[PDB]
This record gives structure tokens, C-alpha cells and sequence, in this order.
RNA sequence: UUGUUUUCACUUUCUCCCCGCACUAAUGUGGGGAAAACUGGCUUUAUUUCUUCAAUUAUUUUUUUUGCUGAGGA
RNA sequence: AUUUCACUCAUAUUAAAUAAAAUAACUCCAAGUGGGCCAUUUUUGGUAAGCAGAACUGGCGAUGAGGGAUGCUCCUAACGCUUGGAUAAGGUGCCUAAAUAUUCGCUCAUGAGAUCCCAUAAAAGGUGUUGGUUCAUAUGAACUAGCCCUGAAAAUGGAUGGCGCUAAAGCGGA
RNA sequence: CCUUCGAUGUCGGCUCUUCCUAUCAUUGGGACGCAGAAGUCUCAAAGUGUCGGAUUGUUCACCCGCUAAUAGGGAACGUGAGCUGGGUUUAGACCGUCGUGAGACAGGUUAGUUUUACCCUACUGAUGAAUUUUAUUAUAUAUAUACAUAUAGUA
RNA sequence: UGCGAAGCUAAGUCUGUUGGAUAAUGGCUGAACGCCUCUUAAGCCAGAAACCAUGCUGAUUAAACAAUACUAUCUUUUUUGUUUGCUAAUGUAAAAGAGAAAUUAUAUAUGUACCGGUACAUAAAUAAUCCUAUCACCUUUUUCGUGAGCUGAGCUGUGAGCUAGGCAAUAGUUCUUUAACAACAAAAAAGAGCACAAACUGUAGACGACUUU
């Protein structure tokens, strides 16, 4: 029969399999969509959570009980060196999907890059990207003109630059930032340009612009279904222990159906928050990152004592309003909307 | 299938096995007949098991030949094997199994000499 | 049937009637390749057959819709599927007579350059009277789900312009061989110019 | 089932006539339209220098034969069409709050406000070959013009229907945008 | 409380005339009339390999290419 | 009434027909059985029931085989082991052997329909379409009955058996 | 009375999921005896949600109150190797009535042991090889090729 | 017992889209049915928390796949063969000419030429077609097309031919016509680096696995 009182289900079913994330970086599973009228732009980024502080900031909200008073907001710091563009990749459509047309490389990749095509660098000898690197710039030149014959969508292959980084891993995180923007031909000088430079987080995002992050959020080994569901507890006298769900589905089907909560594991989830509005993106070379007009005050965006369990942010960084998936050091992908 | 040689006709090979001995060890291949109620197999469901009945029977003028076309014969000494002096066309001899070398000897050379065939000539030799 | 495979132009084709004969002829053991699978067309209505769809898709194992019927979308995995529900595919002659097809949306690059053979018992224009209703395949897809639909098009007007090169250049090829055919008609013998003449060569 | 029944279209003066495997072009001094009927099971004859054109059918049940005179008024619309032009006269009535019309985008996209003084932008985009304007006489007038009576009716009752209204007594709340009539230029 | 007898109404035209006189699905057409007699129907003679001699049934006689089977041992 | 003598009433087809009618009749000894159930037709109680109780016959039981997708009881047909032949019931688009056969109608369904038992559908409606009937100076009505539509709502996801089928692979014929 | 009496754990609640629609609210409509406001009838619609408490073992009920609404149902009267054990339903005991009595009581009351998963599957998470009669939406300097191409290891 | 960093943690903080196509319904043009009619014909429009996408999660859910980096004695033609557990070695779901690339409409199409239109051709049992097969050898007379080496160009090889000539097949009547493809082994001839473990780490964790040095 039916039941007796209706409350909603535990937990949401867009996020299944509650399974450990296959990597540590996050990906995008999808880029902004391409308009053909802005001018060549990157999409992505990748820094490093470096921890929270909060921040004062003066609110602008006609009608609301706040407005015209100075409010605190949580903020999280994210150490974003410049990373190094390598590559380049174009994709055809297709029926079956994209499908890679080729991927051209810089004529010099750092040995941050190739390290991350080994499990035991430093008892091999390096070979790796050595012999591909001294190709003729007429083949170069004809693939490039061929990915911009036929391809539709350009992405660049970028690399962050761990050594900047108070980060034990020394092998760098690639990955592709679709460009969108111009023409085919545009996109593929917007990217032969800076071809091997490195890019600054100024370049690809704006003060006061909403992001979205992708990252995998902290691990937690396998948890109950109270704390992994949010199921209530059976009561106190419950003779088999009380950190269950009671009844795990009807006669039948004769089987468990799969929206029915378990205990297995969680976080290390892969998970895309929209919204983030960042605040400030402080640079490097500056010695007032930290500084406002209010506080005029030297000072750096780094906590008196570091922050805890990451390091100095000694490079570029950005201050995301609000909270970001994931634990100190992790990297975090920064998309645009 | 039938199955010719000759005037041989063998109705059936592949001889019948009990019902449920390939997948019960205690019940033996040897062919019984199964009693049951609800025995599928006595009932003739089709596609299990069929039971023998006389109409397999061989035609009785080549019923018990060999594929020699003699009908075999079974004898422990050389005395046994005179009935086959004027037999010796439609009978063949076959050595009893606890016969011992020397009769076995003795034997084939009287059957030899009485050109009747022998059938498990080359044992124990 | 007697061929080593056969490319069958799913343009114009009833869904139905085109699956019937492609399963008899996987099954008596003929490989068959379906190509331009989006432009089947089905009797009836879009918007009936688009509930016919939306039926199918509302089955799916409760307890686990991995294990569900698949569903799939893309108009030659349709066809593909209409003809395994007409086959035998549970056993292992079926399951050869099925994985002996192969369907296409599109002509991709070995199809696109040989024969393509068409089923007249399965056109639309000879199995429908033209007052009744049919949908297209492709299109029937496209609003269920699959969204390949116009990049289909605009590859299918490509490889129609290069046909179009190609028969161009053989139809002068085949002028210039009549040409050389007829001037070498006198060049022979008369016996065997009358020989050729009276069979119509 | 009739054996063979057909329809006679005379066309006009300044006309000029094109019908190939039933799609049929019609130009005139008002621009081109263009028509396709091949839905229909239909022969079409254009008999061009004697003007007037029939429409035929071989083997007629009554619902296929329902057409013939369809077909055959949808040419002659668009003859009128294309030596006239169509033209719907539509006149915006309204209790206590008027409303403000405003033609822009070169006599389409005609937007209002304060229907009902709700202060928020309601606006149709026209029909191709459809314009909108003001008349010159009578002030709470609108003229839907265009060669293509499809379009024109269309955008008519695009802009009657964009205005409806809403939570209430619609036989008091009459206010709206309404097709006064129908005629040619 | 049956027969028998009688009247007109039944055809083709690639014919003519009139009206619409180009109007049709039409290489024609709608409406109204005149015409013989190709077409169609009937009768006499000769013929049926120019052509027909059918279909059904009763009663008979063959024929093309071929599958399976060979009991018995008087 | 009985008994004895006479005379004689078809039989060479047999005191009507037909009859693998003597596979008879009779006696003895003895087994199992003595919960039945189902179908057609009839029928009682009950609102009804895959309910309870009876009658006839045939079945299931005790019995497989071909068909009805499936099925103790429906249809064909009952069974030694084979080779050929030809069929029954039922089918011939594919699954699946055989017709995408031929010929003539009907039907469009934004929940079509599709093999007795059999796997529900009614009252009431329709200016859907197809034929008929009877009244009205090619019109208007009123009826009629085919197919279609409404009436037509249930719980895991789902079933003309499935795919699918509309110039049918549906419905009624030939 | 068809299946289970060499046993399918028999009420309710708690917990948890899913399903139906005969829709309570929310969405968009049609009608009104529709001025407005409120409301009633009705359509497409099951995406989202349908509560806190007093008494009672209770389902039901009935009040207090919040709500937008506090709709109705199914899943072996969903759910006891998930709990609980208040009720029902053993043995102790009390009362009333009935009985000569032993005792009876859809009459009331009080106290009364709730067993086993380590197997298969399902479900939840976690390692992981092998995969040629296999695969291909191409590859070749405006031009050929399926009569082709494809090793394998790491990343 | 106070306080209590770190780490977990809610009662604390942050974040939670827009497109398509539709239903109901309201309409357009519009016959049936001179009028009318949203269609209860054909042909159209707008339209809902529904639907499908977008976006998100997984993808050993596809026993899926691509691009790249580096590398393993390694890679190509001919002959013979595959008739201590091993150390030469064979498999076909389908060769017998397995021959055939335009596109489209079905109450019509296709090419060409001018400016969708006009004109002209073509096709309309379309595969009921076309194309491809046997002329062996060797000698001579020679003609025309392609490859090596040489310098737009001479020669040699090759393919297709022309003239003339003389030279073969034979196993007793058929038992598959041993004829295809792919592979493998031997022998000749020519050229051609990683991962695990370990120690560390802790963004990870029941163990594996994962992130690292």
C-alpha cells in the first residue's frame, strides 16, 4: 500500500554512480558554445586550491535589507601560475562524434610536460618527446592548413607549471582549452602566436566575471548510508545497530532496485559548480595583492603563517567568491560560462 | 540411423541409455524402465530418451551373424570345436576368455586346420 | 544473395518491408550494407510514429535501466535493430545472419564509390498510396534524440557534388568509346559486323 | 469514384503564370509567390497564351475531390494577391487604458505597451512579404499588408492573438486587437 | 381467366449543318438536328492451313523430363 | 393342450437393408477401482464465480504427435522401426517451411486491426467514410448498416507471440 | 475453497524506494448563474510537493495548528533473518456474565524468550585481464584505394 | 576538571541553465456543402511544471574508439613446405567473371544553353542492360600504346596488334575441375625503451586501487 506520509527521495540520482573519480584533475565535459563573432579567446584554465579567507566588501543591492552596509563573504584562493601553451589539436564532426583530425606540437615542450608522460622519470632516460620535435616546418604547416581546412573546433593542448608551485608533484597537468571565438583560419593564428608562451589567468578571465569550476571533491573512503545519503536514523532500540536504511524495497521486484541509498563511497567525486564570481585576480609582481583602497596596508594575499597544509601563493591567483570542491592542492579547472 | 552392410541391416546403434543417468552417477546407463507418473521420457514427451521396443528388432535371417556373416561360437577346449567340421562356412570360433596359452595355441591351430575363422585370434601372444 | 555484398540504398525505403527482405538475405547468408539509413521512411504519421517512439522509450528495467532495453537513436541502429527483432539472434546462426549486416547513415568512403542497389518491393513510392501519411527516419531521430541529422545533409550534398564530377567524366568517357566503338564497326569484317548487328551489339 | 472531373482558373491581366510538377510561380506587380501542391494527386494544365489554367483528376473518391476547388482558389488568392495587394484592416479597441502601438524594423516587428496599462512590451515579428503600418485616416486603424494572403491573414491573427487577455470576464474585457476587415489595395 | 398479337427505343462515324462558334479530358468539346450503313446485326452460296475448331462432361489413346524402391531366390 | 402320423411353407441371394457378425456364448478364479474433472448441448441454486448440483455424448484422467506463440481437456489426429509420396488442422513478409500470389471491395485510428476455446467491453453518440431504403422540384430530409471515431481510468517496463505492417503483412470475400 | 497445514512469520507504526491517476496544490487552457475579488465545472498534464501535534495499539476517526496543498491509491493488506511488540494470539492472575462442575466468553484487565546469512542472485561501492572472421563515417600529393587498412607495449 | 590547535563536522557558508518539438486550447487559409467552416479534408500558426535535447554524472554501461610521445633486433622479394608438454609450420559461415559509384521524382525526371524560369534534347519492361572472357607455343614481316637506365628527347623491357610458317595436347567413361583468400615455418636476396617491485608521499584508502617523489 501506499505511504503514509510522502517526503522526498535522499539524495539525487543525477549523481550516480556515487564512484571514485577515474582521475584527480578535473575535465570539462563540455565547452562554452562557440560564436563565431567574438574575437579568438581561450575558455579554460587550471590553478590550485591554495585554502579561504574571507573579504569586506560594500554591497549594491537596491531594496535589500543590506544595500548601502559592509558585508563579509568566504572566499577561496586559487594559485594560478601561467601555464604553457604546447599544442594544438583540431576536431572534425562527425556522425560517430568529434573525431581528431591531428594534434601539431610546439618546437620545445619543458621537461615539467614530458614528466608527465612517465610513471618512473627519474630512472628513464627522457626519450620522449626527442626525435618528433625536429619536424620540418613544411609538414608543420601543412597539417595546420589542413586542421584549418577541415576542422571545426580548435583547442589548445596547455600545461601548468607545478614547480611555481609549493606542490611536492613535480609533472605538469595538460590539458585542451577550446578556443572559441573567429573563424577557423583566426583561431588557428590566434593560437600559432602563442604557440609556446606562457598565459596568465588576465588573459583568459576578467575581475567580476562568473566562472564555473570543475574539480573532484574530497575523499572519504566508503561511508554509511546515513552520512553518504542523508537517510534518518532507526531508533535507539534497534536490535541490529541503527545507522541503516530499514527497509530496502518492496516484495517486488523481487531484487533491489538502484535508487534504493547503500553504503559505499564517497567524495572523490567529479563535480562542475556554476556561478562563481571572482573577485579579484592578484598578480605576482605586485606587492599589495592583498591591499584594498580601504587598507592601504603591504601586504600579500598569503595568511600570516601560510596557508595551512598548502604553501606561499607566490604567483598569480585568483579570489573566488565562495566555496570550491575539493581539498588543498587540488587542481581545479576554471571554465568560462 | 540405419545403418548397411550388405544384407546387414542394423535398425538402430547408439544403444539406449537410462533416463537421468548422464546427470546422476547413481543411476547407471544400463536401461530400465522408467515407471514414473510424470516421467516425460514413458509419456514420450518429445526430444528426451526414447524407450527400445520390438520394432527395432533385426530381421531375423541375419539376426545374430557377425559382420563376417557367421554367427559366433564360443568354445574352452579343442573338443568343443568339432561341431564346426561341417559348420565351418556359417560359424565362426571365438576363445572363452579364461582359456590359457597353451589351449589358446592348441585351439587356433585346430581351427586353422579346420579353416574356421577365429576371432580374438591374437590374444595373450 | 549470390554477390559477395550487397550496398542497398535505404533512401525512399519502407522501414518495415526493407527489414523483411535485408533478414532473409542475412539469413540464407548474404552480407547486405544499409547506407543513407536516415531517409527510411515509415507509414504513418511523424507525430504517430514519434508516440510509437516515446512508448518505446518509456521501457526500461525499474530495478536497473542499464540492463533496459537500449534504445538508441541514430536511424541505422534503428533499422539495425528492426532487423534483429526479425531474425533469429538468440542462436548462433543468428547472431552470424545479424553481425553480417552493416548500417550506415550516410555513404562513407568505401560505399560512396560502388553500386548501390535498391529493393523495389520496399519503396515508399510503390508500397503507399500517396494520400497517406509517412515520416522520415532522419527526421523522426532527430526529434526523439539524435541531433546528426543536418551535418548528415551537408556531407550528403558534398558527396553528391562529387558524384556529380565523377558522372560527368564518365559520361564522356562512354561518348568517346561509342565514338571509337562505331568508327571500328567498319574496320572489321563484314561477317562480324553482320553477326554483331543482328544480336544488337 | 468519378472517372475524370476538372476545374477552370481564368487568370488575369498582368499575371505571369510557371507551373512545373505542380509547384506553381506566380509573378506579378507586387512581387512573387510561389506554391507547392504536390500533395495533392493533381494535373495541372497551363494553357498560357489563352490565359487560365485546370486543374484535373482521373479516378476522384469525394474526399480527394474536396481539393480540386481548394487548389483552385489558392491560385486564384494568388492572382489577387499579386495584382492587388491583400490587406487586412485591424482596429485596437480598449476600455480605460489605450494602447500604444510602435511600427519599427521598416513596417514589421510592431511592438505594444500598456495594454491593460501592464507596461510590458508585447511585439510581433511579420510574416516575409508582410508589412504593418498606421492608417492614414482613422487613428486606432492598422493595416496588415502583403501579396501572399497566408501571411498576411497570419500576422493578423498574430497580433490579435499576441494581446489576449488573461484572469478575466472576457465578454466584459474587451479590449484588444481585433481584424475589422478584409479587402485588397 | 394461360397463350397469342402490337407500339417505340436500342448503333457507329476519323459524316453534314446550327448555336457556344475554340468554349474540351482530347489531336477537340457541350447542346440541337439531318445522313449512310464504313462499323454492327441478319439471309444465300463455296470454303476452314487467311482465320476459327473453344469450354465442360462422358468415353479412349499416348507422351517430355524425372525422384524413391528391388522383398524373394520356387 | 400335448403326442403320433400326414401334406408343405423363399432358400439355386438367404421370409427387409447393411454388417473385418463366431473377435461368439457360457463357466471359474482373481486384480485394481469405488476423491474425479473438462468440453458441447440441456439444466437447478446463486448477483456472480476458474462457484455448487444434475442429464446426454465425447474427452482429460491413463496419451504422446501436428496445429492454437504459450497451455492436462480446443482443432487435426491417436503412437512398432524405416524410405519415398500426398494431405489434415493450420498457415505462406521476417522470426518460420510455404504467396511481399492473383482478383474485388472497405478502413486512417494524436492509444487502428489482426486465428473457435481465448484471454472483457455496454447503454448512448458522430456533419468520418462507404453502400442501401422511403419521402420531398438535383436538390432537402428521415431511416438503415459496414468499417472508423467517442464513450474506454491502475498501479515494476510490455506485449495482435515479437518485429513490424497502411498500393497491408488489417477487415469481408473469391 | 483452486494453491500452501514434513509451516509462505499473522495488526499497526517507524524506515525506504518505486509505481498509478480517478489531479489536492503548482503550469498552461476552456465554461460559468464570470464586473472585480473569491469561487465552481472542466481539459492537457504525474515534472515537483503533499506537514507539526493532543487522545487512541490502532487502520479509520476527531480536534489543535502551519500550509500552496495538507489528493486518492498499488507494490504478497509493499516492507518482522529491517526494527519495535502497544494490540491480537499459549501457559500466571483478576472482574462481570454463563455453567452443578471441569470450564466458556468478537466481554474487560495485568504480566508475558521476536532465532540464523559466511551461500546464489539483486543492489552498493572496489580490483581486473582477455577480446581477428574482429573493426573501419578513411587513408594516400584538383588527383587512387575495401582486391584496402589494422603489430604490440608503456603513457 | 578548564582551555583546546589540526582534522572532521551543521545548526554554519557557497552554488543550483536555455533550446527544440508538442499536448490542451485558440487561430490562419480553405473546400466538402454557391454560404459557412481551426481540418469533424488537403495545407499552415501560436502554444504547458509534460516530452526530447542542452547542461551535469558514469561510461570493463561500446567485451568501443581516436590523435600523440617513445620503444621491442626489427622490416621487404623468391623457393620449398605446414602429410621432458612442445620447440618447423594451416585456418576459412562461404572464389569459380562472387564484374557494374549520378542524382532525383513517382499526377514525372535528367542533362545542356541562356535569364527558380524559358527553350532544346534525353529516359521511361528502366540489370529484360552493359562490361568482360578461350585467338595457346615458337619463328618471321612489322604497327601503336607504358616501365628501367640515359639525355622536352634517342634506346631496352612491357601491353595490344599485322603477315607468313610449322608445332603440342592423347592416361582408356565422370567421382572436387586439388585452381580462392588469409596466415605460418625454414632457407636465400634487399634495407633497420619502459613498466612492476622498492623506499617516499596522503590531495587516497578496508585490501587492491589512486596522488606523488
Amino acid at each position: 500500500s501506499h505511504r503514509k506520509f510522502e517526503r522526498p527521495r535522499h539524495g539525487s540520482l543525477g549523481f550516480l554512480p556515487r564512484k571514485r573519480c577515474k582521475r584527480l584533475r578535473g575535465k570539462i565535459r563540455s565547452f562554452p558554445k562557440d560564436d563565431k563573432e567574438k574575437p579568438p579567446h581561450f575558455t579554460a584554465f587550471m590553478g590550485y586550491k591554495a585554502g579561504m579567507t574571507h573579504i569586506v566588501r560594500e554591497v549594491d543591492k537596491p531594496g535589500s535589507k543590506l544595500h548601502k552596509k559592509e558585508i563579509v563573504e568566504a572566499c577561496t584562493i586559487i594559485e594560478c601560475a601561467p601555464m604553457v601553451v604546447v599544442g594544438i589539436v583540431g576536431y572534425r564532426e562527425t556522425p560517430k562524434g568529434l573525431r581528431i583530425l591531428s594534434t601539431v606540437w610546439a618546437n620545445h615542450v619543458s621537461d615539467e610536460f614530458r614528466r608527465r608522460y612517465y610513471k618512473n622519470w627519474y630512472k628513464s632516460e627522457k626519450k620522449a618527446f626527442t626525435k618528433s620535435l625536429n619536424v620540418p616546418e613544411a609538414t608543420k604547416n601543412c597539417l595546420l592548413k589542413r586542421i584549418e581546412k577541415y576542422c571545426t573546433v580548435l583547442r589548445a593542448i596547455c600545461h601548468t607549471q607545478p614547480s611555481k608551485t609549493p606542490l611536492r608533484m613535480k609533472k605538469a597537468h595538460i590539458m585542451e582549452v577550446q578556443i572559441n571565438g573567429g573563424s577557423m583560419k583566426e583561431k588557428l593564428e590566434f593560437v600559432k602566436e602563442m604557440l609556446e608562451k606562457n598565459l596568465p589567468v588576465s588573459t583568459v578571465f576578467n575581475p567580476n566575471e562568473m566562472i564555473d569550476v570543475i574539480s573532484v571533491t574530497k575523499g572519504h573512503g566508503t561511508k554509511g548510508v546515513v552520512s553518504r545519503y542523508g537517510v534518518k536514523r532507526l531508533p535507539r532500540k534497534t536490535h541490529r545497530g541503527l545507522r541503516k536504511v530499514a527497509c530496502i524495497g518492496a516484495w517486488h521486484p523481487a531484487r533491489v532496485q538502484f535508487q534504493i541509498p547503500r553504503h559505499g563511497q564517497k567524495g572523490y567525486f567529479h563535480r562542475t559548480e556554476r556561478n562563481k564570481k571572482i573577485y579579484r585576480i592578484g598578480l605576482k609582481t605586485d606587492k599589495n595583492s592583498a591591499s584594498t583602497d580601504a587598507d592601504i596596508t603591504e601586504k600579500k594575499i598569503t595568511p600570516m603563517g601560510g596557508f595551512p597544509h598548502y604553501g606561499v601563493v607566490n604567483e598569480d591567483f585568483l579570489l573566488l567568491k565562495g566555496c570550491v570542491a575539493g581539498t588543498k592542492k587540488r587542481p581545479i579547472t576554471l571554465r568560462k560560462n | 540411423a540405419v545403418k548397411k552392410v550388405g544384407k546387414i541391416i542394423k535398425k538402430r546403434t547408439k544403444k539406449f541409455t537410462r533416463f537421468q543417468s548422464n546427470r546422476f552417477m547413481r543411476v547407471k546407463p544400463a536401461w530400465r524402465k522408467p515407471r514414473g507418473i510424470d516421467c516425460r521420457v514413458r509419456r514420450r514427451y518429445k526430444g528426451t530418451n526414447l524407450m527400445p521396443s520390438i520394432g527395432y528388432g533385426s530381421n531375423k535371417k541375419t539376426k545374430f551373424l557377425l559382420p563376417n556373416n557367421k554367427y559366433k561360437y564360443v568354445v574352452k577346449n579343442v573338443k568343443e570345436m568339432e561341431p564346426l567340421i561341417m559348420n565351418h562356412t556359417k560359424y565362426c570360433v571365438q576363445i572363452a576368455h579364461n582359456v590359457s596359452s597353451k589351449k589358446r595355441k592348441q585351439i587356433i591351430e585346430r581351427a586353422k586346420q579346420m579353416n574356421v575363422s577365429v576371432i580374438n585370434a591374437k590374444a595373450r601372444l | 544473395m549470390y554477390k559477395k555484398e550487397y550496398v542497398i540504398d535505404c533512401k525512399g525505403h519502407l522501414l518495415g518491408r526493407l527489414a523483411s527482405l535485408i533478414a532473409k538475405e542475412l539469413l540464407n547468408g548474404q552480407r547486405i550494407v544499409a547506407v543513407r539509413c536516415e531517409d527510411i521512411n515509415i507509414s504513418g504519421s511523424l507525430y504517430r510514429n514519434k508516440l510509437k517512439y516515446q512508448e518505446f522509450l518509456r521501457l526500461r528495467t525499474n530495478t536497473n535501466p542499464k540492463k533496459g532495453p537500449l534504445h538508441l537513436r541514430e536511424p541505422s541502429k534503428i533499422l539495425w535493430r528492426c532487423v534483429r527483432g526479425m531474425l533469429p539472434h538468440k542462436t548462433y546462426k543468428g547472431q552470424l545472419a545479424l553481425k553480417k549486416l552493416k548500417v550506415c547513415v550516410g555513404m562513407p568512403y568505401p560505399y560512396d564509390k560502388k553500386k548501390k542497389y535498391v529493393l523495389p518491393s520496399a519503396l515508399r513510392a510503390f508500397r503507399l498510396k500517396k494520400h497517406r501519411r509517412y515520416c522520415r527516419l532522419g527526421t523522426l531521430s532527430s526529434r526523439v534524440g539524435w541531433n546528426y541529422d543536418t551535418l548528415v545533409k551537408k556531407n550528403e550534398v558534398l558527396r553528391k557534388q562529387v558524384s556529380k564530377a565523377y558522372y560527368k567524366k564518365k559520361v564522356n568517357n562512354l561518348n568517346e568509346k561509342k565514338e571509337i566503338k562505331t568508327e571500328a564497326l567498319n574496320l572489321i569484317n563484314p561477317e562480324q559486323r553482320q553477326v554483331l548487328e543482328n544480336f544488337g551489339y | 469514384k468519378t472517372i475524370v472531373s476538372t476545374q477552370k482558373v481564368l487568370i488575369p491581366e498582368g499575371v505571369k503564370v510557371a507551373i512545373n510538377a505542380r509547384k506553381v510561380t506566380v509573378s506579378g506587380k507586387y512581387g512573387t509567390l510561389r506554391r507547392s501542391f504536390r500533395h495533392l494527386p493533381i494535373d495541372i494544365r497551363l494553357n498560357k497564351l489563352k490565359k487560365y489554367i485546370k486543374v484535373v483528376m482521373w479516378f476522384g473518391v469525394p474526399d480527394s475531390l474536396a481539393c480540386i476547388r481548394t487548389v483552385c482558389t489558392h491560385l486564384k488568392n494568388m492572382f489577387t494577391g499579386v495584382t492587388k495587394k491583400f490587406l487586412y484592416k485591424m482596429r485596437l479597441v480598449h476600455a480605460h487604458f489605450p494602447i500604444n502601438s510602435n511600427i519599427v524594423d521598416n513596417n514589421t516587428r510592431i511592438e505594444i505597451r500598456n495594454y491593460l496599462g501592464e507596461k510590458s512590451v508585447r511585439f510581433v515579428k511579420a510574416l516575409p512579404g508582410v508589412v504593418i503600418e498606421k492608417s492614414p485616416n482613422v487613428k486606432d486603424e492598422i493595416y496588415v499588408s502583403g501579396a501572399d494572403i497566408e501571411n498576411v491573414s497570419l500576422t493578423a491573427a498574430l497580433i490579435h492573438q499576441s494581446v489576449l487577455c488573461r484572469n478575466k470576464d472576457i465578454r466584459k474585457f474587451l479590449d484588444g486587437i481585433y481584424v475589422s476587415e478584409v479587402t485588397t489595395v
